[PDB]
C-alpha cells in the first residue's frame, strides 16, 4: 500500500521545507477596454529557472479534469478534451518548455501495479455503491419530510474515471485529441516552433511515469546528451520524487497543483489553484547533509546514498509491497531507518544499493535492526495511543503466532510458509528497485499476500536466489479484466463482459461484489487492506483466448501494441537534414538513426508514420461550445510539420547512477540556518 | 649565415586570418614506444572525484615519459603510409609553434629547433634533436601531478560502456603518459600553410562519423589557482589557449590543486573564450592572443623567406636563450 500523497507531502513540508516553492504565472494585462494581453511565452520564464524538457503524465490530467472544484465534471468526451487542452495549455504557459514536451498516457502496467490497481478500483466502486445507496435513501426521507432537494444538482452525472484505462474507446479519443493539439501547438505560437514533441499514448505500454523516466535514460546514456538538461515533470503520484532522485539528473523538478452526513453525500437544496515545484535538486542539498557519515572505510557517495534512501523507504510500502507492520512513516519510520542507516553504514562494507541491485546481506543487517525495536515499537504506540481521551495485540507477547495465523493463516506449526512470505518480499524489494533503475524486470511478478511479514523474520537474506521470468505486457483488454470490478463492466468489449457478470463464468471467482476490508489497526476503512483474490493469469488468459476469435478487426486492433511518435515543425533546426537522410535512396523502410548535427540533441530511431495522409487539412477531432475555444481550437489548413514513429535507443549496459561529465551543479540554497536545522533533528 | 627577429620591431598590424585546424590523420602510441595507426589510445573525458590526491602511485606505479624528442619524420611517414599529399609549408609538432609563439612570454625558457627544407615537396621539416630544457623535469612530483590528473580523467570507452568498477578503481592504474593518441592538423596562418602534429588527451563526447573531430577534443591542465588580476595566471592562461589554439582543441580542463596535490577544483573552458575571458585584465604593453598570432606569422614568414634563399637539404637552427630575438643560422 502507497504511503500516499499527503504524507510524503508533510514529510516534506516538516523535514525538506526549502524543496516545495510555489510556481509563478506571468499575469494577463487587463486594458480599460476589455482588451487582454497575454503574456508572451518565448520570454524569460518568471520563475526564474528555465525548462528544457516538459514530462506529462497524462492520466494525472484527465483525473482533475474529471472532478473540477468550481465547474462540475465534464459529461462528454468532447467537454472533457476541451478541459484537457486548457489545463495543459496553462501547465504550457507556467513551464514554457524550450526544447522538448513529452506526453506520456498510462500504457499497460506490470502484473504487481495491477493489482494495486484492482484494489483501488474494487475499493472506489464498493465506496460509491454504498454511498449511493446511503444518497437514494437520503432523498426518499427529505421527499416525505417536505425539504425540497436539488436531484440533478445532488444526483451527480461522474465521469466513468474507469475509462481512463489502456484498451477503452475513450483512449482512442484522447490519443487522436493529443495528436491534433500537438499539431495546433506546432501551427501556432511561435515559441513552439524549436520544441519537439513526443506522444506516447496508452497502446505503448508501460506507466506513464515510467516511460518518462526510461525515455530519460535512454538519451543521458549517449555522448551528445546535454549533461545540463533541465527536466520538469508533471504528475500527481506520490512516487514521482522518488523517480527523479533516481533519475540522478539534478536539474529535475517536479510540477504539482498545491495540496496544503450532509458534507460527504453532496447534499443540494433547490432553496439554497495555485501550482508549487518539487525542487529535486534542493532535495539532493538536504539528504547530503542528512546522510554524510565521517570516517567510512569507502568513499562517500552522494548519488550511492540517495539511492539507498529511495530503497529504505520501501519498508514503509508502497503501490507494490505492503508496509512492515512496525513502520509506518506518520510514525517517523523514515527517520528511524535512515539512523539505522547511518549507524550501519560504516560497518556494513558499502551501500546497501548497486545500480538497482541490492545487498540482501546488508538489507538483513537493516531489517534486523528494525526488527530488534519492534516489540517496543508496538507497546510504545499503544501507550501514546492510549493517551488520546483487535484479536492480534502487537503490543502484547505471544502476537507473532497471532498476526501470522490471522492474518496470514499460518498456524506456528508452519515455519516454512514464514519463510516463503519472506522470500516473497524480498523478491518485492529487487523487483521495485530494478523497476525504477534497470526497467520491469517481470510483467507477471506480484507479492501474493495482503500483509508484510514482521522484519525480525528477514534474517538469512543472502541465501535467497532472486530471478525473474520478464515475459510479456498483458494485452489492454487482459489488464481490464486484472483491474476491473464487475460494476465497470462497460470498459470491456461485449462479448468480454460476461466474464465477470455471469454466474457460469470460467473465472466468476475473480470479481465478487463483497469483500472483506481488514482495518488491521483500527480508523476507517480507507485505512484498510481489502482482502480480495488474486487472480491466476492462466485461467485468466485461457478465458479470453476462447472469445479472442469473435472479436470485431478494430476490437483485436485496439488490443495491440501501437507506436510512439514524433511530431516536428517544418521549421526546426534538425527538419531539412532530417527529411533529406530519411527520403534518402539508402532505404526508406528501414528506420533512420539520430546522429551527427541532424540529432539536435534527440536520440534514437526514427521512420515515416505512414497513417498520415499528405494533406495539410487537420480539423479537431471534439466538438467546443465556447467562443474563445473555437478560436484558440480550431482547424489548421496548413499543417507545417511532421509527424514520425519514434523508438527510444536501448543500451546494451546496466544504467549507472552516477553523474554525467559537463554536469554544472544549480545554485545552492540551504542556508546556515537550514544546515543548523537538519543538524540538530538527525 | 645568422639571422635576427625581434619581438619588438615587428610593427602593429591586423591580426592575420587563421583557418579552422582540420584533421587528416590520427595515430595512437604505447607503453614500449611503438606507434599505431589506429584510435586504440583515443579516451573520454570523465572527471575524478573532488579532494583527489595527485601523489597516489608517486613514483611506485609510474611509467616515466621519453625524454628524447621525437624526429618528424615520424609524422612524414605517418601520413605517406596513409598516402596524404603535402601542400604546405612547413611540417613539425605543434609543441615547438607553441615556443616559437609564446617565447616573449617565457625569457627563461631556452630552446633550439632545427629545420631542413625537403628538396622533394618543398617542405620546412623542424623538430628537437637534443633533449629539451623543459624535458629534464620530465618525471618530478609536480609533473607527475598532471600525468596523475590525466589518468584519473578519461576512460577507454564512453561513459555508458564502462562498468563503475573501471571508472572508481581508475586511482590504482598505473600512469604511463608514453601512451597517447595524437591528431595531425593542416592549419593555415596568414600565408604560411602548417602541418602540426600533437596529443589529444582526450575526447568530451564522441569522434564524429568521418564533421571535422577537434572541437571536440580536450585538454587537460593541472594548475595552481590565482585571481585573473595575477599576471601569472593571465600567461598561464595564454599558454593554455595558444596550445589548444593551434590543434583546434574545443576545451581546456584545468585541475586546480593546492600546494600538497591535492585537487581542489575543476574548470571546464571553451579554448576560444579565453581570449574574451582576459580581455578586461589587459593593459597597454602586455601580450595579447592577437599581438602572438601577428609576431608568429612574422617569424614564421621571415623563416620561410630565409630558408627558402638556400638550397634544399640545408639544415638551419633555431634558438631562443632568452632577450627579445630569435637567431636562425645555416648550418655548414
Ligand atoms: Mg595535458
Amino acid at each position: 500500500a502507497s504511503m500516499g500523497v499527503p504524507a510524503l507531502f508533510r514529510l516534506l513540508s516538516r523535514k525538506f521545507a526549502k524543496v516545495i516553492t510555489p510556481v509563478i504565472e506571468a499575469p494577463t494585462e487587463k486594458l480599460p477596454d476589455g482588451t487582454e494581453i497575454e503574456p508572451d511565452l518565448s520570454l524569460p520564464n518568471p520563475n526564474g529557472v528555465e525548462c528544457d524538457n516538459l514530462y506529462l503524465d497524462m492520466n494525472g490530467i484527465v483525473h482533475p479534469c474529471s472532478h473540477p472544484e468550481d465547474r462540475p465534471a465534464p459529461e462528454t468526451e468532447d467537454e472533457m478534451m476541451v478541459a484537457v487542452f486548457e489545463y495543459t495549455d496553462r501547465i504550457l504557459a507556467m513551464v514554457r518548455p524550450r526544447q522538448l514536451l513529452f506526453i506520456a498516457i498510462d500504457g499497460v502496467a506490470p502484473r504487481a501495479k495491477m493489482n494495486q490497481q484492482r484494489s483501488r478500483r474494487f475499493r472506489s466502486s464498493r465506496e460509491a455503491a454504498l454511498k449511493e445507496e446511503e444518497l437514494q435513501a437520503f432523498i426518499e426521507e427529505a421527499k416525505q419530510q417536505g425539504i425540497p432537494i436539488d436531484e440533478n444538482a445532488t444526483k451527480k452525472k461522474s465521469w466513468d474515471s474507469n475509462c481512463i484505462t489502456p484498451g477503452t474507446p475513450f483512449m482512442d479519443t484522447l490519443a487522436k485529441s493529443l495528436r491534433y493539439y500537438i499539431i495546433n501547438k506546432l501551427n501556432s505560437d511561435p515559441c513552439w516552433r524549436n520544441v519537439r514533441f513526443i506522444l506516447s499514448d496508452a497502446s505503448v505500454p508501460g506507466e506513464g511515469e515510467h516511460k518518462i523516466m526510461e525515455f530519460i535514460r535512454s538519451q543521458r546514456v549517449k555522448p551528445e546528451y546535454d549533461p545540463n538538461t533541465h527536466h520538469v515533470v508533471y504528475g500527481l503520484d506520490a512516487d514521482l520524487i522518488m523517480l527523479g532522485l533516481a533519475t540522478h539528473e539534478p536539474h529535475f523538478r517536479v510540477l504539482r497543483e498545491d495540496v496544503f452526513k450532509e458534507e460527504r453525500l453532496g447534499i443540494k437544496r433547490l432553496d439554497d489553484k495555485p501550482f508549487i515545484w518539487l525542487n529535486v535538486s534542493i532535495l539532493r542539498e538536504y539528504l547530503e547533509v542528512e546522510l554524510y557519515v565521517p570516517n567510512l572505510p569507502f568513499p562517500f557517495d552522494l548519488e550511492r546514498a540517495i539511492d539507498d534512501w529511495v530503497f529504505f523507504i520501501f519498508f514503509v510500502g508502497n503501490d507494490f509491497l505492503p508496509h512492515l507492520p512496525s513502520l509506518d512513516i506518520r510514525d517517523g519510520a523514515v527517520e528511524r531507518l535512515t539512523e539505522i542507516w547511518r549507524a550501519s553504514l560504516p560497518h556494513m562494507g558499502g551501500y546497501l544499493t548497486l545500480d538497482g541491485s541490492v545487498n540482501l546481506a546488508r538489507a538483513e543487517v537493516i531489517l534486523s535492526a528494525v526488527g530488534n525495536q519492534e516489540d517496543d515499537i508496538f507497546k510504545r504506540l499503544k501507550q501514546q495511543e492510549d493517551r488520546r481521551n483487535d484479536t492480534v495485540r502487537l503490543y502484547e507477547p505471544g502476537y507473532r503466532e497471532r498476526y501470522y495465523e490471522q492474518k496470514f493463516h499460518i498456524s506456528p506449526d508452519e515455519p516454512e510458509k514464514i519463510r516463503e512470505a519472506v522470500k516473497h518480499y524480498v523478491h518485492g524489494l529487487c523487483w521495485v528497485l530494478l523497476y525504477y533503475y534497470q526497467g520491469c524486470p517481470s510483467w507477471t511478478w506480484y507479492y501474493p499476500y495482503h500483509y508484510a511479514p514482521f522484519a525480525a523474520d528477514f534474517k538469512d537474506l543472502a541465501s535467497i536466489d532472486v530471478k525473474f521470468e520478464l515475459n510479456q505486457p498483458f494485452k489492454p483488454y487482459e489488464q481490464l479484466l486484472g483491474v476491473l470490478p464487475a460494476a465497470s463492466k462497460n470498459n470491456l468489449p461485449e462479448k468480454l463482459q460476461t466474464l465477470m457478470t455471469d454466474e457460469n463464468s470460467e473465472i466468476i471467482d475473480f470479481y465478487p461484489e463483497n469483500f472483506t476490508i481488514d482495518l488491521n489497526g483500527k480508523k476507517f476503512e480507507w485505512q484498510g487492506v481489502a482482502l480480495l483474490p488474486f487472480i491466476d493469469e492462466n485461467r485468466l488468459l485461457n478465458a479470453v483466448s476462447k472469445i479472442y476469435p469473435q472479436l470485431t478487426e478494430e476490437e483485436s486492433k485496439r488490443n495491440e501494441d501501437g507506436s510512439t511518435l514524433l511530431f516536428i515543425s517544418e521549421h526546426h533546426p534538425m527538419f531539412s537534414e532530417l527529411v533529406k537522410q530519411l527520403y534518402s535512396k539508402k532505404r526508406q523502410g528501414k528506420p533512420l538513426k539520430l546522429s551527427g548535427k541532424m540529432a539536435h540533441g534527440l536520440f534514437g530511431k526514427v521512420n515515416t508514420n505512414d497513417s498520415v495522409i499528405p494533406n495539410v487539412s487537420v480539423q479537431c477531432p471534439i466538438d467546443v461550445t465556447s467562443a474563445d475555444a473555437l478560436q484558440k481550437y480550431g482547424s489548421i489548413d496548413d499543417n507545417q510539420s511532421i509527424s514520425l514513429v519514434f523508438e527510444v535507443p536501448k543500451s546494451h549496459f546496466v544504467h549507472k547512477s552516477m553523474l554525467l561529465r559537463g554536469v554544472k551543479m544549480p545554485n545552492r540554497v540551504l542556508t546556515p540556518e537550514d544546515i543548523n536545522q537538519v543538524r540538530a533533528e538527525r | 649565415m645568422l639571422r635576427e627577429f625581434s619581438f619588438y620591431d615587428v610593427p602593429p598590424a591586423h591580426v592575420p586570418p587563421v583557418s579552422e585546424p582540420l584533421e587528416i590523420a590520427c595515430y595512437s602510441l604505447s607503453r614500449d614506444r611503438e606507434l599505431l595507426l589506429d584510435d586504440s589510445k583515443l579516451s573520454y573525458y570523465y572527471p575524478p572525484p573532488l579532494f583527489s590526491d595527485l601523489n597516489t602511485g608517486f613514483p611506485n606505479r609510474f611509467h616515466p615519459p621519453k625524454s628524447d624528442p621525437d624526429p618528424i619524420s615520424i609524422v612524414k611517414d605517418v601520413l605517406m603510409t596513409k598516402g596524404i599529399q603535402m601542400n604546405s609549408s612547413f611540417l613539425t609538432w605543434r609543441g615547438l609553434i607553441t615556443k616559437i609563439m609564446c617565447a616573449p612570454l617565457d625569457p627563461r625558457n631556452h630552446w633550439e629547433t632545427y629545420l631542413v627544407m625537403d628538396p622533394t615537396s618543398g617542405i620546412i621539416m623542424m623538430e628537437e634533436r637534443t633533449r629539451s630544457e623543459t624535458s629534464y623535469a620530465n618525471q618530478d612530483r609536480m609533473c607527475y601531478w598532471g600525468y596523475k590528473f590525466e589518468a584519473i580523467s578519461t576512460l577507454p570507452e564512453i561513459w555508458d560502456a564502462c562498468s563503475r568498477d573501471q571508472i572508481e578503481q581508475r586511482d590504482n592504474q598505473d600512469v604511463v603518459p608514453d601512451e597517447q593518441y595524437c591528431s595531425i592538423v593542416k592549419i593555415n596562418i596568414g600565408k604560411s600553410k602548417l602541418i602540426l602534429a600533437g596529443e589529444v588527451d582526450c575526447i568530451w563526447d564522441k569522434k564524429p562519423c568521418s564533421e571535422n573531430p577537434n572541437l571536440h577534443y580536450v585538454e587537460l591542465k593541472t594548475s595552481k589557482k590565482y585571481p585573473l588580476e595575477n599576471y601569472g595566471m593571465r600567461k598561464k592562461l595564454l599558454k593554455y589557449w595558444a596550445q589548444s589554439f593551434l590543434l583546434g582543441i574545443g576545451r581546456i580542463i584545468i585541475g586546480f590543486r593546492d600546494d600538497n596535490g591535492i585537487l581542489i577544483e575543476m574548470k571546464e573552458l571553451f579554448t576560444h573564450q579565453i581570449p574574451k575571458m582576459l580581455r578586461p585584465y589587459f593593459k597597454p604593453n602586455d601580450w595579447t592572443p592577437n599581438r602572438l598570432l601577428v609576431v608568429l606569422e612574422h617569424a614564421l614568414e621571415w623563416i620561410k623567406q630565409t630558408v627558402k634563399q638556400h638550397p634544399p637539404s640545408t639544415e638551419f637552427t633555431l634558438s631562443y636563450t632568452g632577450g627579445s630575438k630569435l637567431v636562425l643560422r645555416q648550418i655548414i
